């Protein structure tokens, strides 16, 4: 099947800079809505990213608009999410998920609340 | 082979009123035709004619000309 | 002693002659072709799905016994000889029967898509070979006198005359004049007239088509089979003593009959390019077997996905947007990310359905004629049902599935949520 699997990881105080390297194993994620979603300790889970097949569609949260910047690329099937000027409150563990909601046709759009399926089994982003 | 398109060779359209036992020299049974029992009647004049078997005068012509026309009997 | 004398025809018959035969070999060729290939198509790798394909099967059948007789009657006319009494009166028997059929399922299409046009009314393929079997044998029975009474005579298989009345050969003109010709052209006319007046006001994107398929059914009946009728009123009026005929008009008539007869001969060859091989999906069939700035129409909305855990149940609903009444079946197609399209349920309006074998079992499908709408009751959902769920609608005589919808999400797993905020 699809599993996905995240690399991407570190400890670095406020202010530096990590990547979250998210591929995919199994199949090559040419056709899914690929997100990132993290969830600090004892908190809920929240959405942070978002890319699908589609150019120009693209999805970022209200906190860190601007900070992160995700992009897809078909080499070893991965897509990227720089992480610039850190905040202790992205102190979390980030997952890489598939979004599986708002098909309008082709392509996944991504959408807010989408229904994630294939994810990895996390990494830690200490801050 | 649908109705009326078949191939007949002879069609008859009327009947002779009378032919004069004296004048036939022949009469051949149709040996292919279209419509109804048709007889030919070959005159004197080599002319043919088409008459009705179910008469009289022609059922006696027919014994007269097939009793002369038998080769040399 | 002058009087009508007998008119001759060997002249007429000798140039004719090459022409029938000609002809026969010609319609013999593309008329057994041509229909083999309509019940290899409906049959071959596939299920009779519709009622249509029921009776195009039928007259393609009818077809095939007409022409299957055109070599024996081939060997008749190269010598007369070759052909007894008994075996042209049941070779006889098959041209009349299979005659009779062919015209009696060609009015069947009409009926059959007028009550299901404008009346609503669908039939199941469990009823169409039904009344298959009903035309077949109402065409045996109808045929009776027709071939029961020609023979051979003189060396001529011909219509024993002189066993008859002098009435007969009027009223057996007559009869198959408007029995052949009249009624069976009354009929599809009338139904393919009202189809069509419907059909052009409708919102179906094929409806133009629809109009020419059906006004070349009308137009190739009438230009195969009006002259050969239209000889024999002329044919009959000779006899009938209204007018009047002398030996050279007898001949111009013969002529015309012959010739006029090996052309109503060729519209049995034609039936597969008028009814089957006129659609799409009959074209898109026969190749995978032969091995080689708006919005338009009716748009399919589709409603009822979403997300459901594993054993769960949904109901996903389809219906036409549009005011469109050539649709006769609708189906649900899936694919998932990176895969192909693949059937998983497929219901006609003649209540035959139809599953895949990894479903079956599980889903239920079900419509509405009145509102043009089929939903699929999805039960016990497995995560490998994970896929975009496709509608799609076929459109009659036109034979066309280019009606799909947007496409509905329907995931079953243990997902995960995240609300991006
Ligand atoms: C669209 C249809 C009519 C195609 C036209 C076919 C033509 C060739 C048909 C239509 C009417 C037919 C004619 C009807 C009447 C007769 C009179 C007869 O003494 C000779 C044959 C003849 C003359 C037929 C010949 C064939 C004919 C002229
Ligand atoms: C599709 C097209 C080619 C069909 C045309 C029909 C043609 C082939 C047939 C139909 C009726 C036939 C005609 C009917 C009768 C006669 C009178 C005869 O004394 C001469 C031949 C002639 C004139 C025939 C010639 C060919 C004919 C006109
Ligand atoms: C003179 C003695 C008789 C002469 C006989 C000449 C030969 C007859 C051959 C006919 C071809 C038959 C073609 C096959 C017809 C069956 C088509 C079929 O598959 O059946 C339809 C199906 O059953 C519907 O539901
Ligand atoms: C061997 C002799 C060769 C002779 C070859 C003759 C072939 C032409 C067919 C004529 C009758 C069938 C006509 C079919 C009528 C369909 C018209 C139609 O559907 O219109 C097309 C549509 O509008 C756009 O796809
Ligand atoms: C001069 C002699 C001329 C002879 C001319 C013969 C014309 C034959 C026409 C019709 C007969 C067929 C009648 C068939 C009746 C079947 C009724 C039936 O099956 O009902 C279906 C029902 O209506 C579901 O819609
Ligand atoms: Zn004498």
């Amino acid at each position: 099947q699809l599993q996905l699997v995240e690399s991407g990881g570190g400890l670095v105080q406020p202010g530096g800079s990590l990547r979250l390297s998210c591929a995919a194993s199994g199949y090559s994620l040419e056709y899914y809505a690929i997100g990132w979603f993290r969830q600090a300790p004892g908190k809920e889970r929240e959405g942070v990213s978002c890319i699908s097949t589609s150019v120009g569609s693209t999805k970022y949260a209200d906190s860190v608009k601007g900070r992160f910047t995700i992009s897809r690329d078909n080499a070893k099937n991965t897509v990227y999410l720089q992480m610039n000027s850190l905040k202790p409150e992205d102190t979390a563990v980030y997952y890489c998920g598939a979004d599986l909601s708002t098909f309008y046709g082709g392509n996944y759009y991504c959408g807010d609340r989408g229904i994630y399926d294939y994810y990895g089994q996390g990494t830690q982003v200490t801050v | 082979l649908l109705p009326h398109a078949n191939y007949c060779a002879i069609t008859c359209s009327k009947m002779t009123s009378k032919i004069p036992v004296a004048l036939l020299i022949h009469y051949q049974q149709n040996q292919a035709s279209c419509g109804k029992r048709a007889i030919i009647l070959e005159t004197r004049q080599h002319r043919l004619f088409c008459a009705d078997p179910k008469e009289q005068w022609v059922k006696d012509a027919m014994q007269h000309l097939d009793r002369q026309a038998a080769a040399l009997t | 002693d002058e009087d009508a004398t007998p008119c001759v025809f060997t002249d007429v018959l000798n140039q004719s002659k090459p022409v029938t035969l000609f002809l026969y070999g010609v319609v013999f060729l593309f008329g057994s072709i041509g229909n083999f290939l309509v019940i290899f198509t409906i049959t071959w790798r596939r299920r009779i799905q519709c009622s249509g394909d029921v009776y195009f099967i039928n007259l393609a059948a009818a077809d095939l016994l007409f022409v299957c007789t055109l070599p024996l009657w081939m060997q008749y006319l190269l010598d007369h000889n070759s052909l007894a009494s008994v075996p042209c009166t049941l070779l006889t028997a098959c041209f009349y029967v299979a005659m009779f059929a062919s015209l009696c399922f060609i009015t069947e299409i009409a009926l059959d898509r007028y009550y299901a046009i404008v009346y609503m009314r669908y039939r199941p393929v469990k009823q169409a070979c039904l009344f298959s079997i009903f035309w077949w044998i109402f065409a045996v029975i109808i045929a009776i006198p027709h071939f029961m009474v020609v023979t051979k005579k003189d060396n001529q298989c011909m219509t024993d005359y002189d066993y008859l009345e002098v009435s007969y050969p009027i009223i057996l003109n007559v009869e198959l004049m408007l029995g052949a010709f009249v009624i069976p052209l009354s009929v599809i006319s009338y139904c393919y007239y009202r189809i069509s007046r419907i059909v052009a006001v409708s919102q179906s994107r094929h409806k133009g088509r629809i109009v020419r398929v059906l006004i070349a059914v009308v137009l190739v009946f009438i230009i195969f089979w009006l002259p050969y009728h239209l000889t024999l009123f002329v044919d009959t009026l000779k006899l009938l003593k209204w007018i009047s005929s002398s030996c050279e008009f007898e001949r111009s008539l013969k002529r015309a009959l012959i010739l006029t007869e090996s052309l109503a001969f060729c519209h049995c060859c034609l039936n597969p390019l008028l009814y089957v091989f006129v659609g799409t999906k009959f074209r898109q069939e026969l190749h995978c077997l032969l091995a080689e700035p708006r919005g338009s129409q009716v748009q399919l909305v589709e409603s009822g996905g979403g997300l459901v855990r594993p054993g769960g149940s949904l109901r996903l609903s389809c219906a036409a947007s549009g005011s469109i009444f050539t649709i006769y079946a609708m189906g649900w197609y899936r694919q998932a990310p990176g895969k192909q399209r693949e059937l998983v349920a497929r219901i006609t309006f003649g209540g035959d359905t139809n599953y895949a074998d990894s479903v079956k079992g599980r889903f239920t499908i079900s419509r509405d004629n009145a509102k043009n709408a089929v939903y699929l009751q999805m039960n016990s959902l497995k995560p490998e049902d994970t896929a975009v769920y496709y509608c799609n609608a076929e459109e009659t005589i036109v034979e066309e599935a280019d009606y799909w919808g947007q496409g509905t999400q329907v995931t079953v797993s243990s997902r995960a949520l995240e609300v991006l905020f």
